[PDB]
């Protein structure tokens, strides 16, 4: 039976499913990126005070490490609450059809701007587009620090490098990383608060995207 | 795109918009006719949609005269004006003859005044079928109409969003010149066979009328027997 | 594509135009009507507004004759000229046979003027419902009428932005042949059910009929006995 | 982006939507005439299919007055108004000189209305084509014309699905001056030819007339002598 | 003879294999994906708690390279599946026309989300277009995985790098990879059910996009 | 999409053409009416340009009949055609009757024209609103009219630029019976309240009649004596 | 998107297809008029073209009738028409009365036309300013006329292309109560710091009238006395 | 409650905190940028009545370094503030609809703009679109110089490289990053005084998108 | 006040401002680039006419250096002053409508070739679009002429490189820089005319692109 498989899909992701979601992001991930945001700011002030030296490549911070941990797993939350939300909507997109799409409008407006919260705001792919990433650091920003910062560890430790801008460039990528951080957080506060703006708005006609019944018939 | 005006042919020869029209009379209440031994009788069923709705009223039968009588599908409104048309019309004809020897002249006006909405721009389509049966000169007649101005006439035949398996019930139930009772008997029973999954027939409206006769209209009690 | 011309259906059968005329209706102000024992009678709701108003003029309940009143939603110029084409529509037929038999055919006549604002070009659909109610020779009666033509005969019945409201609360608590006092009460309950919550009910037109009379408008404070 | 317009030409002077009506044409049942000894027959495909249908009435060979017929082939409803307009403007020159002298004069008059259809805004070209076929003055006529308002006088034509196929086998095997008999044999056969393999040519609508006699239809049973 | 050959080509691949197809997806498959979102999350926890030395360079983890496997399993077994459902569809374009295309439509909009599954989703091209790979993992993650981990493995090993973020990252390729199936696999989870009810709401004119005997005409 | 021909209603039931003429009317110049004890008022602001314009062919406050008076806002030709259709109109009844025994009558009839020309292909409405004033049989009167022909009776309003203001000011500050001397003083005060940091208020016109009279236009000196 | 139709209304309430046609008006040669003592004159700048053009043949000034003139600017022909209009106009008005007591009433009927023309789909507005000037039964009058039918009544006025320099010397030099002669050279004056890069003002019309006199238009000869 | 969770996002970011910031841009803002742009020029100079040995490239010159860390601080709070102004628009975009528009399209219109100020004249993103990175030197200009001049160290201390210009080369580094600084104050300059206009023009739009007067209805 | 700031705004960057950097243009730019040509010009006919060996590897050639230098300074004040003019336009744009916009048409058109000259012409984005960079040679010539010159320089010194064509490289390199700045010249010059025409035409509209000749209203 079509019709059970499809009310088995509804009924498993509900209008509950995406609202508590909604819910969730107004009130502590705002403030857990919030957190993130502060920690790397405070992180960043240490290295901007700091003098470099060998001493610098032979370890890695963990004080960085940490915030840029706590980055990624917000990140993670917030990719897979974004897909409770798009399934909801889009296990409602109805019958095909060539007229009736306001409702169909809206869903597709709606998932639109979720996308691009996991696409561009996350940089959750494995590949960008050709207009690039735009937000500052991504979802893999772990991975990004500590390859750019093992690349000058190797060159620093070798007889390693005599170039003073190269032991420089090992602070300026601790610096670089806590500042992106500080921007990508802005950032997705930014995307997050649209977003429950753009469901709260707009959840009726994301459930029910056509109101049917033949008034002018019989 | 060759769907958006109604003087508009598209390059394989069709008229979309008149096609379009006859989606509006799909949506409408199941309706039935047939010919039986010396007459023929129409059946309705009504979508009734709540217990504050008076239901003597707006019927789905309508009689044109004491011989004829429509019932309609599709565009609740346009209907009403076909059916005033028809009305009219088989007046003018009365008076100018003294009386209406073919129903089937009454049906040509009315399906001229819809092919008309169908050539001329600045109008819509009409978005009704109806069934036409009555007595006259000639017999027992039934024929229907649909928003392009077509005609046929039936045996038996069915308009609305049962009509489907309302005429593939027909096809191999019926049979011609079957006793009064019998004939409505089947029409119940054919209209039964429209209704979805365990859902009930609410009293029909039904009208008949033989030879000799005028119409008459089943009262509540009257068609009660039959469901 | 299918929705900028009242002339055009869609691919479904639909009158898009029609159905956005019919937006306009539910954001007017909640009006319903109910038949009582040998009689009708009107409740309208109005959103007053501003002190400077003259609250006694612009009504939204209009006498059509003695014997019957209809109420508007929509737009508000619209339903002026509906309803000025009501009063001497009834004159006509007044004039033409002595008296008017049936209100349905008044109703009818407004329908039918709504229809063709929905079938010819160049022209926009009235944005408007309405509902009639009086006392005629078949007895008291109650319509509605929207913006393509479309008429119903009613228990009861509502239009304008608490019409659901008022509508689901008469299916469980309405019932016939109740002493206009009870009926009134009723009416003026149901009222209150559509509203925001914490929101009251500042004063509604009120008017009824009995068989044998003629209109009789509740002045403001007979009405104020019913808050 | 010629096409979508009837007063729109084409860069190389072409009429696209005149030649999209012709499409519909196309579509339409078979028929067919021919001239033979002192006389013209019509022969029709009838595409009967149901029996819950009448096999009586709406057929496709249409008398126009007693010594002239047609059949036509493309959009029905078009088709019916323009036999209707054949056998009022047959009438008004009868009425004005007494009788019809020249055939060719009724058909100018039809394809002047079709013409007229294919020149102004606002309107859309009939989907139709006819032959015509009868005896004046001059002796047995046959004509053919389509949504153009084009017309030619023939000794054999056909018109609908299978007039290639008909026109193929009649170029072939056409003789001039057949007596009635192997005239219809030889009608027959041309039909026969145009049916796709395999499927059976059900009885024909089948019309002749001779010098100084009107029309006769042959009966059901006079036509299955000939399948 | 062409009508026969049209005939055996859809009698082929007629809607019972679409729908069978859509019935596993809606049971069975959900249910796999489900298995291996759980896996990879105790995984990458694993990982989480791990102190990684030189020995980690010295083995290939089993575990992750098991649940990368199971991954693409089932991204193969969704493609091929996929692949039917196309087929079924792609069989019943009927005749090119400038007319009566709205069934048409429906094929050609349903087509472009097993599209979008198979060729964004999955990651099954072996080079991504100009709007990258959005997909948090593709069809060869194994592969990409085994990359890599093996260019550290290697310079970690023989005298082997004495950078500490090369350390790192080899963990944090780990805990990548395993990250990165749990993303994957929830988004694929939406993808799936948005074609479940895309295909039910919409499959009688995927099959007869076109219908209705010409009664305007005799 | 939705907003460039009048006939179109908008998805939610808009018409925006509509919304649009009304945005016409908030460029013109503030004019307010408000009733007192047996009477009603009017005052006109207007910029005036130049020294070389002719004063007193200025045109604000347009009398009627000599118990009615207007004010207008927006496009001043516009509200030129309004106003000869409304003089003509009084004319028209005081001949049939005599006399004009309801100014709302009047008014109406100015709505319909008004509502007519959003409602037909062709045509743009009026971007035009307009106060009416007068003493009738009921008393005196106060109305307003707007591009869409909606019309509502008042104690006090306002219309043009200003029209907030003056109309938040009357809200607070308005109160009914005031001596003439007062309703002209809180008017002046309303109308200066409208005004940006430094402008004090050129002569505007005024306009006044009470019960038993005809209408005065204070002069010149009069209103300096305000002001 | 809003500028394309004269019944499109932009958001704003704008009409831009009228505002456009004040353009064709900015383009045309300065004229300008001028109260004087008893008195009003016309003044207009010519504007050359070869020796080849019959000098004194296409008047800028035309009498509308002895106690009344116009100069017009923007497109000549549309121009023309007007005039002929105006002149007509006067003459019923003379015809029904005996005389024309209020010029006003004139340049309203002009106005009105040319209102018309912004209201009504398939017409575009007229690209024409006029000044009128003339004696009535109130006195001297002057007045101005634009493509909306917008109308105002001056002291001193001016239209086409250098009426901005033209007024805004006006407004400080001009003086109420002057002799035609020092009327005619401030007029001149005035005319002449509008031509840019020491241009050379070559002999312009002049026409002026007193009241108890008819209209006079100065010779070239006298005009030159000006030079 | 669905409309306190839209009202409390509202009231946390209204028109008074854009305004703040448009403020600032108009003046604290333009005046650092002109002082930075001084700085540069003045740095470019000294670098200009240069010639340049090996002794160049064995110390990194202070001066640069704070002319470039100087520009990124002043960036970085651009950033932060242009995303307080899109937060404020982004949380009032209304309900989706087909109609009602026009201010909307002032929402659109003016976010656009700031997208352009973070993503083109700020270069705040991981990677530039195809559409190139216009703005003379973005957010990391400090880690891009360091990079830069690291690698011609490099060659130039090893023996070191023999190559003239190379020596010319590491000048050029030094000159370039000054110019690039100068050229991009002027830039961000124009975009910012872009801004301030386009806000003060538009922010009763941007606050209240639709003004859904009374009616012809009732 | 935010009429207040916007008159600030204005009153700063005037059309005086932008006629300044016009007449300018007109005289003193267009002779410069043509004096640039001819130094350009000669350059390219010393090297023309003159053998390489490895002396020439030896020596970075100052007349090419200065030449590209002064190319470089000129570059460096036509983008500044492009930046004086979309000050001007860019601060005049007015509020943001649906209608009344043939000025607003007139400053957007200006503003583009403004910003060809500015990122196409003169090469001042630090990455090219996908569009490419159709310009001869861009603002950062020099350092684009040393990293070619040094790269064949280091083979050619070594332990040096043995092929011939190499040497005769070394030579195109410094013909080729010459001839760059001899189209690049000619290529300015005539974006210059195109400007100062397009500027001088339509000044009146940039500045003010609306005239509230009102009228038509009560």
């Amino acid at each position: 039976k079509r019709a059970a498989l499809i009310q088995n899909l509804r009924d498993s992701y509900t209008e509950t499913s995406s609202f508590a979601v909604i819910e969730e992001w107004a009130a502590g991930t705002l403030q857990e990126i919030e957190g993130i945001a502060k920690a790397a700011a405070e992180a960043h002030g240490v290295i901007r005070n700091s003098t470099y030296g060998r001493a610098q490549a032979e370890k890695s911070p963990e004080q960085l490490l940490g915030v840029l941990q706590r980055y990624q797993d917000l990140c993670h939350n917030v990719y897979c609450q974004a897909e409770t939300i798009r399934t909801v909507i889009a296990i409602r997109i109805p019958e095909h059809k060539e007229e009736d799409n306001l409702g169909v409008a809206v869903q597709h407006a709606v998932l639109k701007i979720i996308d691009e919260l996991e696409i561009k705001t996350l940089g959750s792919g494995e590949k960008s587009g050709s207009g690039g990433a735009p937000t500052p650091i991504g979802m893999y920003a772990l991975r990004e620090y500590l390859s750019a910062r093992s690349t000058v560890e190797d060159k620093l430790l070798g007889g390693g490098s005599q170039s003073p801008s190269l032991l420089l460039e090992l602070r300026q990528i601790d610096a670089d990383f806590m500042l992106k951080v500080e921007l990508a957080t802005t950032h997705l506060s930014t995307m997050v608060r649209a977003v429950i703006n753009a469901y709260l708005l707009n959840w009726k006609k994301l459930i029910q995207p056509r109101t049917g019944s033949d008034h002018m018939v019989s | 795109a060759y769907d958006r005006a109604i003087t508009v042919f598209s390059p394989d020869g069709r008229l979309f918009q008149v096609e379009y029209a006859r989606e509006a009379v799909k949506k409408g209440s199941t309706a039935l006719g047939m010919k039986f031994a010396n007459g023929v009788l129409l059946i309705s069923d009504k979508k009734v949609r709540s217990r504050l709705i008076e239901q003597n009223s707006i019927e789905k039968i309508q009689l044109i005269d004491d011989y004829v009588a429509a019932v309609t599908s599709g565009l609740v409104a346009d209907a009403r004006v076909l059916v005033d048309f028809a009305r009219i019309s088989a007046q003018q004809e009365k008076v100018t003859y003294g009386s209406l020897v073919n129903i089937e002249n009454l049906v040509k006006r009315v399906a001229d005044q819809m092919q008309q909405y169908t050539q001329y721009g600045g109008v819509r389509p009409y978005g009704v079928s109806l069934i036409f049966a009555g007595i006259d000169q000639i017999g027992p007649r039934l024929f229907d109409c649909d928003p392009a101005g077509t005609i046929n006439e039936y045996k038996a035949t069915a308009i609305g969003s049962g009509k489907d398996a309302v005429v593939s019930f027909l096809e191999r139930e019926y049979k011609e010149n079957l006793p009064e009772k019998e004939a409505v008997t089947l029409g119940i029973k054919a209209l039964k066979s429209s209704l979805e999954e365990g859902e009930e027939l609410k009293a029909p409206e039904i009208a008949s009328i033989t030879v000799g006769n005028k119409y008459r209209i089943y009262d509540q009690e009257e068609v009660k027997k039959f469901l």
